[PDB]
């Protein structure tokens, strides 16, 4: 029932976990604790099997613990920046090569997975400082370049006038500029990893930068030359919705260098690379 | 985009936009 | 056979017994106003077969350096019998047309025309600012243009059959009812057009719905030079009727 | 009132948003539309539709009806080349077809490609030629024989002048982009002479042939997107 | 059901391609490779008919490249300035005479059809710039003078009054101003190309200019004289709903030169007029 | 609270928007409404209603009756012209009737036009004028024989005075503008002698005549508009 | 149908033009032409009874030409000024006698008829020019003081309490104030014109000034004074809602002079006073 | 139009906020999902999967 | 203020305010 | 302006103004 | 909070907050 | 989230966001 299963959603009770029942002492040749770990499978033994335990109603839920849950948290992945320093002209324009890998909080949960397929929601939080007193009236234009499509080389080429490519006009004082996207790849999922080239020469290029370009945000302050300079900051926040995810794999332990590589660098004392603290000994917890 | 149930309890599940990708957060298993 | 074509219209006949079949533009059958889309309140004058037959406009010699001809529609006609009297003596008048150019060589011939009907063929002036062409321009009649031919005038349109004489690609004439001859294979083409414009009927003296292009994509060569290979094209109005009649317009 | 949650995106402006909004006109009662021929309802009706390709684009030839012909002659060498050209719809000499202009208008395409050609030569005159496309992964093939040996169409010249070979959809993805990208590349397409080109005497001893090229029914463009093909260097005035 | 067909929407899948069929080797004295182009039809040959498929269930739908889709997105056609130096009086107001042959990304799309039919939806977007430092209050106003109304000659003309036409008032600060309008021909389609003259001497205009009269668009800045001057430039945005179009014809292939004319310019050297990039020879890939 | 999307368009102020708003005078009770002749509900009906041509408009009669009157004489030449104007609704001199007041609150019209003239002779003043419509796409015709090969109406004065010409719609498009448009120029009204002005002795040797003008039942007009027939060059007060 | 009615609405397909019908040649002894203008009437002949005509369905509505429609538009009626320039005190506030006299265009329109009822939609456009640079907090207050209510004499007058009487307040950078009035007259209908007089003497007032007394608007500033000077102009926009007009009239044929009155002024060269082109003889098209 | 009344939360973006927002892309159709194998849809798959302690961790 | 018609096309001519002076343009005949 | 469908899957494709200009992007084909 | 009336002519008298002192002005006599 | 009740005085108790958190205060008892 769609509506039984509306209140599990507002009670966050759609997954539960199973109870724990009542065991009692056993003598017998068959020893559940004893396995093989050589086989590749994890001994599935419960607490019931090892000790001898009282019933428990359980009510967690595993809810928060889905993909959807795991991934649908809206965080940072670019901060774009317009300084007006000398030159309005150049300075008033930018433009970034898209991509989830400069930031590593979302980086690092996305790669826990080898596919994924999932729409996006965008969410721009833009801050105007008057680095000389006063703002003005800020208009602010995000356009999406698709790889192909012509990119802006001034503040008035003709290409902002977006008459295909999607754009979104931000009015300061207005709310932040918010709207979704749907699977962009060209193939089934996107890969988060990619052992591959572009090619099968000593010069082709290897990894996800084969096969993740998704085009260019080009982004310019529409109002004409001001008196009063200004440094307007965008932030693009991201949240996958409707996700799914293929083969699962180990948390990155070091840092990041660059974007679609798992480069990295270690120093002579490993130890600080990783998160593990080193132990006095084996017996000092 | 309306999904009206009933039980009395209704349920209104409306989708604003014609995208699929628009509407919110999925449904879960 | 599939080869051989007989079209009569009013008092003539054209035959051609190596044809490549032949176009309907837009796949619509030219056909009279109905009263749905109508906007003209008198009652049209319909010559039937006095004016929905055969004429046959100037011929023109196709040779090894021709870039091409266009002649414009209605306006090729208004010098042709009782077609001709009705669009000048009207205000508005309406019609289709059945196209038929020929053009026979030899089996040692050859060399290929590409036949185009263009609607709204809005020419373009080049290197003159704002200057568009010039009435007079777009108004040979029956004797059409000979691209590369006219000395330059200010209001002169473009000559350059490359591009189209507008702005756009030859390759993509295609995109309008068209057809090709080959020497090797066709010695005409016949292409029947409906009428097309954004209002029911118009004023056929000063707007030109219809724009016949032929331009050579495929040199003509041949090793018996000396016999001349000439282009005649044949225009039958179909279902052409008109409207406002009054005292004879007379241009110039 | 009614209480409400203003969320984010309120206010903005977005392009390709689908909003409704009230007329500036009211009352107004458009013209009666009327039956014109020619209606088209979606691009693919014009992406079905053959267009020649300027294969002869030699920067000599541009500018020249000559760029949208390839001559042919009697050879003295045995399978020679006759021409080259990469399958991608909207890289060059394919661009500025109808096709090509249109797959420019987006970012992503799919679907088997057909090429039609057309010999202009004299009715004596006879030709086989073999056409071949090579799926990538490969350089273009340096022979015949190498052509040969990926999909390809033995056209003999005869009655009917025309001939297609299709390329086949061969990706390892659904989609490819439209613009030069190494992992999409969709190979190539290469004409060599099977026979040779023989006429009677007193014949011309040269050909033309035209190209043609169209989509098949399972061609498809996605992703809408602002052409690089045509651009605006200044304002356009009255 | 029109309710399937709304999920249809929802999911982009009302136009679906065909399927590719398994096909099988042939030897027979129909060939369908073989055709003759002078018809002016093209062959109809398919994949199936050239080489041995597989069978393969089609996935891809042609929605998006629709007429409604391809003309369906908002583009700019005009930028108005109204910049104050010195003379507020003059420099307050201004007009435009309506098209959409000022800006060639829209331009180009619309003139791949001969006719065109459809609705309108206008979004404008105002910047203003504080070249002094303050903008104050500023309040705009948009008149829609159809062709035969009284055209405002000052500021405070008294056509301003907008006692019959219509005219929309925007205040600094608000959302971007927006309206639909109905189709506007006089006729049953607007022309985008028109071999036609309005008379029939030497001197008789060519083109759509002659078909083609919208009014024009009068603004002003509503405020009264403020202090501190400023330059308001509002982005006039335009976008076709409910289209329909006929006769497609080729793309523009080389720059736009001015409004209403198919006009051109050519340089000695052609090839850098088109999009063509000039082949090395026939066999370079 | 219900989420919302504060969609483009919002806070706006369009003349010609259709909204509803709070009341300012809440529980007010409108006072009785009570029959009244003369309601009207739409501006056709005062289109269909004639109303007098200043066809006499010289700068020399403006400002006196004179300018709606025609004066007609014996004839010393046969065939004379004795009036001419353009057929467009808002051109002068049609624009100052009502019909031409009300399409100039307009930007376009369409339908067939009724003009009607009244002869103010003697009773024993016989005429016989021939009054013709001249399509566009030709100039104004220079003779009676030409003017007659258009639309046309023969008038022969007798008991009932007055008599009326319709001009027809006939245009390509289905409106036309108001204001004066080249494209869209409806065509001219002619009058002349059919035979000759002809009175007994000891009467009058000359007479006048009015011209009227309505709109047919097809008349209809679209687009409103403000009207370019009136002006405020300064402040009204009190 | 409520709903037939509804698309019919959508449309605007209310009123639809009879169509036109084909007529044949005529021999007869009933002359439709012939009629006398001398009764009063217009001849009814159509343009069946004149040429041979064919048969065309019409498609055209009057919709658009209804009363509704008509006066259904908001145009300005009144530009109300407060400009502070040395005596905030003063200058703060001010009144206007209502009256839809002083603005041509709408005046114009509704003098076509003698007698109109209709319910009334105001909307305000209030700009702030900052005369000084800064405009701080301005928030307005438009009080309407009904015919007998007490108008106020300073800024801060009892009066402006609004016991009773209704009041609009608006603050700087929120949304244009609307609001609706019903029907205010004592009698069943306004008058447009008035020939009568408010006694019988020689000093008695004539027209509409005796029948058309709409009250007092009282405006001020509601925020106290500032160091920084503004200028506050608001136009009244005025819309006639669900209304009826009885006995139309010729309209305005020479410029407005006064309020309440047709009085007019005339040059010694009437034909400058009128919209009537000099023709150069009867026959000069 | 409908009177309303704008509640506190309006025009705040919070990152776990869930509500809709419109498309960028109208019309545009995602590839065809293709299966693959070893879909996860829950983090607690992996949490049940045993995995090496680096138990003898010490800094040598 | 709620005239809920039905064809289904259903119509809902809502009145906002409880005045009739407050309601839109009227309609038309 | 409500076109009210139902499959419950409820459609609601409502016209907010009563121009047809003012509707939104067309349904295809 | 709505008081639902049909005749269609329905009426929706809806109580927006959840104490009667929020409710609009009072009904006659 | 839409408690409809009916007595004609409809009672539409709607809830909504998805968590019950987001509710408002609760009933009494
Ligand atoms: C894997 C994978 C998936 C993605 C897509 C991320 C979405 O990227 C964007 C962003 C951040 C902004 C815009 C954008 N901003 N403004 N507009 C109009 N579009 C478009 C895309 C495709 O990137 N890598
Ligand atoms: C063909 C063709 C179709 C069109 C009409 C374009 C719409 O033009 C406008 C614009 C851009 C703005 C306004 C406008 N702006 N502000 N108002 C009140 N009206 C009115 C029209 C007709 O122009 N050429
Ligand atoms: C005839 C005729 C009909 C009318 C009434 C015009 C409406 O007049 C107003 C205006 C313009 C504003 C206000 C007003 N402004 N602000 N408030 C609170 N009321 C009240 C009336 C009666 O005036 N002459
Ligand atoms: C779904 O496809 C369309 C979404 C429509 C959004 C409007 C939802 C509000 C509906 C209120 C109707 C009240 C019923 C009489
Ligand atoms: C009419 O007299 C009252 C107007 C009520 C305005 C509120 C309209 C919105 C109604 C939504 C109810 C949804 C039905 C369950
Ligand atoms: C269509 O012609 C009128 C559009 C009405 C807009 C209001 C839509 C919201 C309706 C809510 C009613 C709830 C039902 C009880
Ligand atoms: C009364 O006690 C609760 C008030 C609820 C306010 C929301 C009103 C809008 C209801 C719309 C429901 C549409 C029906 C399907
Ligand atoms: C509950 O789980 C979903 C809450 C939905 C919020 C929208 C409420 C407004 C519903 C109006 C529908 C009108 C009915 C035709
Ligand atoms: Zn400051």
């Amino acid at each position: 029932n769609p509506v039984e299963r509306y209140v599990d959603e507002v009670l966050n009770e759609v997954l539960v976990v199973p109870n724990i029942n009542q065991s009692h002492p056993t003598t017998s040749n068959a020893a559940p604790v004893l396995d093989a770990a050589e086989t590749g499978h994890t001994n599935k033994i419960q607490p019931e099997d090892t000790i001898e335990t009282r019933y428990v109603q359980s009510s967690q839920t595993l809810d928060e613990m889905s993909v959807e849950s795991f991934l649908g948290r809206s965080g940072c992945i670019h901060e774009s920046v317009l300084d007006i320093v000398d030159n309005y002209n150049d300075q008033s324009f930018t433009k970034w090569n898209i991509n989830l890998q400069e930031m590593a909080q979302i980086r690092r949960k996305f790669e826990m997975f080898t596919y994924a397929r999932f729409d996006s929601e965008i969410t721009m939080v833009p801050s105007v400082a008057a680095k000389d007193g006063h703002i003005g009236h800020i208009v602010m234009q995000y356009m999406y370049v698709p790889p192909g499509a012509p990119i802006p080389t001034t503040r008035d080429d003709y290409a902002w006038q977006s008459g295909t490519n999607a754009s979104v006009f931000w009015q300061h004082g207005q709310p932040f500029p918010r709207f979704s996207l749907p699977f962009l790849s060209i193939a089934s999922a996107y890969y988060m990893f990619y052992d591959g080239y572009d090619g099968d020469t000593y010069k082709s290029r290897y990894g996800t930068v084969v096969t993740n370009d998704m085009g260019t945000l080009c982004s310019r302050i529409v109002t004409s030359e001001q008196l009063h300079k200004v440094k307007v900051v965008t932030r693009i926040y991201h949240k996958a919705k409707h996700t799914k995810a293929w083969c699962p794999r180990p948390p990155r332990a070091v840092q990041y260098s660059h974007t679609h590589t798992t480069n990295y660098k270690l120093s002579s004392e490993v130890h600080n690379d990783v998160a593990i603290r080193p132990r006095t000994n084996l017996t000092t917890v | 985009g309306a999904q009206v149930s009933r039980q009395s309890l209704n349920y209104f599940n409306i989708n604003y936009f014609k995208d699929a990708a628009s509407s919110g957060a999925s449904r879960l298993d | 056979s599939d080869r051989i074509i007989q079209i009569t219209r009013g008092d003539s006949t054209i035959t051609s017994q190596d044809v490549a079949n032949a176009v309907v533009g837009y796949g619509v059958w030219p056909h009279y106003l109905t009263p749905q889309d109508a906007t003209a309140i008198d009652k049209p004058t319909q010559p039937d077969t006095s004016s929905n037959r055969f004429y046959t406009l100037d011929s023109k010699m196709w040779n090894s350096t021709s870039k091409g001809w266009w002649w414009k529609l209605p306006d090729a006609l208004k010098d042709m019998g009782i077609f001709g009297e009705n669009m000048f003596y009207h205000f508005l008048g309406r019609s289709g047309y059945t196209v038929h150019v020929q053009c026979n060589a030899s089996k040692f011939h050859q060399g290929t025309l590409l036949v185009v009907m263009i609607p709204e063929h809005q020419l373009a002036t080049v290197n003159k600012g704002n200057v568009n062409a010039g009435y007079k321009y777009t108004h040979p009649g029956e004797a059409g243009r000979e691209v590369g031919t006219q000395v330059e005038n200010e209001k002169q349109p473009s000559d350059d059959n490359w591009l189209n004489f507008d702005g756009t690609l030859l390759g993509n004439l295609l995109i309008f009812p068209h057809q090709f001859i080959n020497l090797r294979s066709n010695n005409s083409a016949t292409l029947i057009v409906p009428y097309v414009n954004a209002v029911p009927m118009d004023s056929m003296v000063r707007h030109n719905n219809w724009s016949l292009v032929i331009i050579p994509v495929c040199q003509l060569q041949s090793n018996n030079i000396s016999n001349i290979v000439p282009i005649t094209v044949s225009i039958s109005p179909m279902c052409a009727e008109f409207s406002g009649a009054r005292a004879k317009t007379v241009v110039q | 009132g009614l209480p409400v949650y203003v969320t984010p995106g309120s206010g903005q402006f977005m392009t390709t948003d689908d909003m409704q909004s009230p007329c500036a006109l009211p009352w107004y009662h458009p013209t009666k539309e009327i039956f014109i021929p020619g209606e088209v309802k979606n691009l693919i009706e014009m992406c079905q539709v053959d267009t020649l390709i300027p294969i002869n684009s030699t920067q000599s030839n541009i500018g020249n009806v000559s760029m949208y012909t390839v001559t042919l002659s009697p050879q003295t060498k045995l399978a020679e080349e006759i021409f080259a050209i990469k399958v991608d719809i909207a890289s060059h000499p394919l661009a500025t077809t109808l096709i090509g202009e249109i797959a420019s208008y987006f970012t992503h395409w799919t679907g088997s490609l057909r090429f039609s050609f057309m010999f202009c030569g004299t009715a004596n005159t006879t030709l086989k030629v073999l056409l071949a496309y090579t799926p990538p992964g490969i350089g273009k093939p340096r022979s015949r024989k190498e052509a040969m040996l990926g999909t390809h169409v033995v056209w003999d010249v005869g009655l009917q002048s025309t001939v297609s070979l299709v390329v086949p959809w061969i990706s390892a993805s659904q989609y490819r982009f439209t613009t030069p990208d190494t992992y999409s590349s969709a190979g190539y397409i290469t004409c060599w002479y099977q026979t040779n080109f023989v006429v009677p005497p007193n014949t011309p001893n040269t050909a033309e042939m035209l190209c043609f090229v169209s989509g098949c029914k399972d061609f498809c463009l996605r992703m809408a997107r602002d052409t690089d093909l045509h651009k605006q260097t200044g304002p356009i005035t009255q």
